């Protein structure tokens, strides 16, 4: 006999959720990010020259990001999972996808996380590969599973092929990275973007002053963007529904 | 022959159920093996509750697993993964085995003369000795960030004189635990402590012979890589 | 051999409504709207292949279908919404007489006829039943209306060949009525049912078949759940 | 080889269980076939819900049954049992088939030419026709007390215009039934009426093909003989 | 490997019942026959010359026996099942093991049972074989199941090989027959018994007068004799408790 | 090959007792009578093969056994009923002190020792344990008394060969005490436990074998039910 028939049609990933969302009572009232359950991976840089005050700044940024987001304490596929790591010439996991179980405990752990003053010279490619092949080694199930990674850099990245290979691997892994660094690098954007199809933006971060102006952008637009109801004109580029 | 059978529904009942649960509100999806830089160091307790025949079966399973995984040529952080095993025990307060190495013939030779302790063994001392040995090996083998995953092939019921301290040391040493318990008789406390607060980081096999079951072997090789 | 045809598409709106309402706890049930005037004459089995109790549950399903279709808020008071019922059996057995039943609006007379029909105990004849239905439409239904029809069948009938079914369905199409097939069980002659659904055996259209076919494993399961409302709404949609 | 395993325990938990339940307070024990004088007449309703392929399967089943049972040489109350079958229908209000006879060649010929009615069965008319025919045959075959058992190969769902009268005739005609229903869809009323107030005189088969299952065939031959 | 080892030991059949009996409350108080659930098969005779008044007498005997005994209306393995037949040169079943479900209905059926006057000559061996291979074709389960058949005769049986072979078959079938007939026949006793092994006695019934004596004999030590505590001298012979 | 040995005989009095008491709605429990004065010293495993929780449940079962034996109405006030408890482990590990534990009528020392012993975490050692038990009997128990003993075992111990256990059990028999074996689980060296039970490997008497051996699937199952009653009563019967 012949082999099995082809897969049947589908109501499209985008608007079936639209329907069910206008349909599941109280789920179309108050909103709480993330829009869908997702994994969020913070990676922190202790590169030589990273000022301790700047480290406190990034610590506050991550703490605020956590507070704005809920958590999936139970096994129900709803809420945010977290993973916090530190990276240098080498890497060292701090909290993985399993330990985090409550919001307060996670906040306390991150606030109490030791600051590892050091002098090793940075190589962001190692952290890229680590997150690509170690942190996301296992992730929670879900037909609309969403993954996001946030990084750091106290020095602009080099312009090398290995970076292109690493970002390609990240893309193949399903991640949707959102790097953060003091200053822009057109070469960084070019390496990230693939044949004009963006893979992840490279935002900017302040050395003081106001913060909310960009906290609102990051929270509403990248970490917990709706899968289908995208903001009209948030961020120059072409956006991305999910996966790649 | 006859035409193939008709296809299955586009979105079965469970499909829509999962969708609705996802919108408002087990199995974990792991990316298949990609020869990512990996380093695994087994751990098989010497407790006499294991069994001479069971020791032989575990030897067979370990050699089969080493055969299945791709083996790296050398160190200094190439691709591919390495392997190590040890059989620490209680008597003599220490025991040693071959270190991490991809040269498979050494693995075969060491396994052939493998000795079954059939004696008590406190897990804490074993794990601390194992982490010390693998740290020494890694230092002998450059940085090789990769990772460090430990597979606990044991029920784990044994002396806990220094269990918690060793668990803390392993936690600080960026390790990825993994447990394959055998038999119904198992203590949840030890599994939880080694699993580092994970509910799905443990596999269960009814009998040691099932270690040769193709399904479990495939699942384990998938999970590790 | 060649691979099988594409399977049925995903569930439509009505059953996903049902599943969300089952545990997620805005208008619900399964609203319908007869966009344009038309007719429906649910055809009910009368051969022994069903039996007594199975025939009774089929009658209950038919009554529910008629109720749901008629109650559906007419999209226009200027025109009508039209329903009917008949029971088919062996050659020359299609209650009521040809000139008796018209498009019914009050539900009670149709319900009484539905609850009063008697099992015929005559062999499974589909030729004369299809001819009766098509000629009745040809004579009765107004020209403007674009109608619809359901039909129970197992594809099995003494003195029946695929050519005869194809010719009869072609005559019905010439009459200008699209058809839908609902079947129960699997003791069914698949080629004949497929031919009836399509009428073009060689160039069978997978999309047409999957849209025009309903499969129910058990007679009891037919009434259970929200299957009736799903099928009725599908009949409603153009 | 190695020594055999240990034997069955003494009064196994079930053994004492049954003992106690018996002292103060399913399956029926039947003495195995002993070739006692038995007359058996089948009954396969032609209801269109049977199926041409299922009719062929039932033909094969009847062939196997008639092959397994021993066949008597002749009549005038000898040992061993006979066999008969008919395929009555609703349309034409009657049908005919070979009478009780051990000439298996006639059975082969009749089965080869067997025609699947794909028709109806007013079970009452069929059963009264069958009882009349078998009474005529028995009268043609002297007294031959033996017995008279009927096997019903039908779901039983059909018109019951004259069911009760035929049931009463069967009661008065010293008959013994045995019904083997197939398929989930079955009516309890007809089965109870034809089983003559018995809860275990009915067999259930998941599907028609199961009629070829050696276990069910052995059970059926054991019950009938 | 070798085949399964031998079945081990046991606590005997009766004495275990003694033990469990003393130990199961309310089951060693008010006795009710039959001692254990049993099948009872009445078979009446309509052979020519059978006086209708004698038929009435046997009807009364059977009715009394039924009333003195309980029944197992439900499927619980406890109580008496009944089967009533009539026999002549041929046989005709009247009520089988399945139809009877309540004591009142069984008594009504037996009392209302048709009386079939006829003239066909007697042949008890045919009834023997019939009961041996038709009535007991199916019986209820039970490790201690008892089966008893009661018959009739308006004429002493002949002395032929067929009857001895028939009674051998009966014994092989597990039955424990108790024939009843007007007058004795040493040949009948010899044919019934075998090699100093009794199969079943042949009692005597009256042509009018007292009945409680022999009725008591049968009810106590024949129909519902405890397989364990057999009475001292109820019926000359040797008895044969348990299957044969 | 040759057929297997005869299986265990049937349920004894005490389990037929609880099975009848379960539903039948007259003495109950599981009465005992020490027909003649004697002693018992239940030996408890302490090797890793048991484990923490298994060791604890074994301790509970031993406590229940001792309490049941001691409470059993002595058949003679003029004589005594005597029991004791000790834990065995790797060679030369058998609490308490030699002169410490004597035959006991009270429950203080026995209960405290039962609830106060500690797991040893060492490989099973039967040789020195059996020697300790037999020498303690030889020195301590009064000459007239005919005693009894119980033992948890797995037939596995470092430096163990069948001949040595043969000799040890022969020495124990020379001491003049019958022995009974009770074991849990099936990860047990069958020949060694059979030897321990019998004393003559070549001639494994069926009667001695089945009577002297009790089997348990799991540690938890040991405490469940009235198994303790059955084992104690069997120990009681001469
Ligand atoms: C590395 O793997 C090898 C097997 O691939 C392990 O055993 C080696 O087996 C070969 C096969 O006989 C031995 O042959 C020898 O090879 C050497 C070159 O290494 C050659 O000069 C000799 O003339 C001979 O052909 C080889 O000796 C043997 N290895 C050793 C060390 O003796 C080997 O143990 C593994 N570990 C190593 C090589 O460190
Ligand atoms: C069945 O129809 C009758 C009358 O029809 C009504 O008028 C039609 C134009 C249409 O609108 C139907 O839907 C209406 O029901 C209904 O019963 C009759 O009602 C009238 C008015 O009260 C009364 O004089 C008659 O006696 C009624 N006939 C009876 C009692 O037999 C009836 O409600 C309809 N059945 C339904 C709606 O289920
Ligand atoms: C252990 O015995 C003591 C007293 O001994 C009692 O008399 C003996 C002759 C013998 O028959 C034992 O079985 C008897 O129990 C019990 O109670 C103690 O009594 C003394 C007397 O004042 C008191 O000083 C102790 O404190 C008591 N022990 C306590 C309170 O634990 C004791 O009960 C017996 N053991 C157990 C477990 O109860
Ligand atoms: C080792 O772990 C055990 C439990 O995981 C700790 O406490 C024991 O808990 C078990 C629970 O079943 C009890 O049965 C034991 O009695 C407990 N221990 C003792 C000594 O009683 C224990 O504290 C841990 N550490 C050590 C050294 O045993
Ligand atoms: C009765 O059985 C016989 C075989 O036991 C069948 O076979 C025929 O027997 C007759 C007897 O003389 C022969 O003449 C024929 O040649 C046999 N048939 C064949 C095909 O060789 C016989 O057919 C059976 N009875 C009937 C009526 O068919
Ligand atoms: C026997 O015949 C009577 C009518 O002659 C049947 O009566 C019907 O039984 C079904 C069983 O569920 C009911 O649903 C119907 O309401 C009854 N009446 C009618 C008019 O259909 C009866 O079912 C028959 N017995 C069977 C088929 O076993
Ligand atoms: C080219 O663009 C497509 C479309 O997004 C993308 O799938 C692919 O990976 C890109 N390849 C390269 C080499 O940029
Ligand atoms: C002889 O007598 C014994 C005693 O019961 C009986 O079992 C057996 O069937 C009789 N016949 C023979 C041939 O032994």
């Amino acid at each position: 006999s012949g082999y099995k028939g082809s897969r049947g049609d589908s109501m499209d990933q985008c608007a079936l959720v639209q329907s069910i969302k206008d349909k599941c009572p109280c789920c179309y009232g108050p909103l709480e990010c993330p829009v869908f359950p997702t994994e969020l991976a913070f990676a922190l840089d202790t590169s030589e020259g990273v000022t301790q005050d700047r480290f406190s700044q990034m610590r506050e940024v991550v703490l605020k990001i956590l507070d704005d987001l809920t958590i999936a304490e139970s096994n129900c596929p709803r809420g945010a999972r977290v993973a916090v790591v530190t990276y240098n010439n080498e890497v060292t996991t701090e909290i993985r996808f399993a330990d985090s179980k409550k919001k307060s405990v996670l906040l306390d752990k991150i606030k109490n996380l030791q600051v590892s003053l050091t002098s090793k010279q940075q190589s962001l490619e190692t952290a890229m590969s680590f997150v690509a092949r170690n942190t996301f080694k296992r992730v929670r199930s879900g037909f609309l599973m969403r993954k996001v990674a946030v990084f750091f850099s106290n020095k602009p990245t080099r312009a090398t092929p290995q970076l292109r290979e690493a970002v390609l691997k990240l893309s193949d892994a399903g991640i949707t990275p959102l790097f953060l660094t003091s200053q822009e690098d057109r070469q960084l954007i070019n390496a990230l973007q693939i044949n004009n199809t963006a893979v992840g933006h490279a935002l900017v971060l302040p050395a003081g002053g106001d913060l909310t102006d960009f906290l609102k952008n990051v929270l509403t637009c990248h970490v917990c963007l709706d899968i289908c109801n995208i903001d009209p004109s948030c961020g120059f580029g072409s956006w991305r529904p999910s996966f790649r | 022959g006859e035409p193939g059978p008709p296809g299955d529904p586009g979105l079965t009942e469970c499909d829509v159920m999962t969708y609705v649960r996802e919108t408002c509100g087990t199995e974990l999806y792991v990316a298949q093996c990609t020869q990512r830089p990996v380093d695994i160091v087994f751990l098989l307790d010497g407790s006499e509750r294991l069994g001479e025949q069971n020791f032989h079966k575990v030897r067979r399973f370990v050699e089969e697993v080493s055969r299945r995984l791709t083996l790296a040529r050398k160190d200094d952080d190439p691709l591919n993964a390495r392997v190590a095993l040890l059989q620490f025990g209680g008597p003599r307060e220490q025991q040693v085995a071959f270190p991490l190495t991809s040269n498979l013939t050494v693995i075969q030779e060491a396994l052939a003369s493998a000795r079954y302790l059939n004696s008590f063994s406190h897990v804490g001392t074993g794990i601390v000795q194992a982490i010390n040995q693998v740290v020494q090996g890694a230092r002998a083998g450059a940085r090789r960030h990769a990772e460090l995953s430990f597979v606990f092939l044991t029920d784990g019921v044994t002396g806990n004189d220094s269990l918690d301290e060793a668990v803390h040391s392993m936690r600080k040493q960026n390790v990825v635990p993994t447990v394959v318990a055998v038999g119904s008789d198992v203590d949840t406390d030890v599994l939880s402590k080694i699993s580092l607060g994970d509910p799905a980081a443990v596999f269960r096999e009814k009998d040691y012979d099932s270690l040769a079951q193709p399904g479990f072997f495939d699942r384990f090789i998938r999970w590790i890589c | 051999g060649p691979p099988g045809h594409v399977g049925p598409p995903g569930p439509d709106e009505c059953e996903i409504l049902d599943i969300i309402m089952k545990m997620c706890s805005p208008d619900y049930s399964c609203p319908i709207t007869f966009s344009s005037p038309a007719d429906i004459t649910i055809l009910l089995d009368g051969s022994a292949s069903v039996g007594s109790h199975n025939f009774d549950i089929t009658k209950r399903f038919a009554k529910r279908l008629a109720e749901r279709f008629l109650t559906a808020s007419r999209t226009d008071p200027g025109q009508d919404v039209r329903v009917a019922v008949v029971q088919y059996s062996g050659t020359g057995q299609q209650r009521p007489e040809r000139a008796a039943l018209q498009f019914l609006q009050n539900y009670t007379v149709l319900a009484n006829t539905v609850d009063s029909m008697d099992f015929f105990n005559d062999a499974t004849d589909v030729m004369d039943a299809l001819g009766y239905v098509t000629r009745f439409y040809r004579e009765a239904s107004s020209n403007a209306a674009k109608k619809r029809l359901l039909l129970f069948s197992d594809g099995n009938s003494q003195g029946a060949t695929p050519a005869a079914i194809e010719k009869a369905v072609q005559e019905a199409q010439r009459a200008g009525v699209e058809i839908f097939a609902v079947v129960v069980g699997r003791q069914v002659n698949e080629p004949h049912v497929r031919v009836l659904v399509t009428g073009k055996a060689a160039e069978y259209d997978v999309v047409f078949g999957e849209r025009h076919l309903f499969r129910v494993p058990s007679y009891q399961a037919l009434l259970r759940g929200v299957f009736y409302q799903t099928v009725s709404r599908k009949v409603a949609l153009d």
